């Protein structure tokens, strides 16, 4: 089985396969919650390990989603 | 204060079995935890 080709909800940042998340492209309030967790730069280069970590940003709805959920109260 | 979504990107990593790099040896997520300003309290109920 595998997911459906919607793609509508999906986080806006420089992330790819093949090297991870691009930190000249990473959000400044995503990143408040990647640092609360205790997350290095070097998990957020690792293939496998920021393939985890960006499927939390789409999943809730992409980065406008997380940027929006560490603000409420 | 609020750590609620951090927890959940936690709990996230925890269902590929992934952990931080600090390895959960960090204390106290920033700002402070102060509530929401100009709060009440309750009347004279007490007898005289």
């Amino acid at each position: 089985g595998s997911h459906m080709s919607n793609f509508q909800h999906i986080g806006h940042v420089g992330w790819d396969p093949n090297t991870g998340f691009d930190l000249n492209n990473l959000d400044p309030e995503l990143k408040n919650l990647f640092d609360m967790c205790g997350i290095s730069e070097a998990q957020l280069k690792d293939r496998e390990t920021s393939k985890v970590i960006y499927d939390f940003i789409e999943k809730t709805g992409g980065v406008e989603a997380v940027k929006n959920e560490l603000r409420r109260q | 204060g609020l750590p609620d979504v951090a927890q959940r990107l936690m709990q996230h990593l925890a269902e590929h079995g992934i952990q931080p790099a600090r390895n959960m040896a960090e204390h106290i997520p920033p700002a402070p935890n102060w509530p929401a300003p100009t709060p009440p309290v309750q009347n004279e109920q007490s007898r005289p």
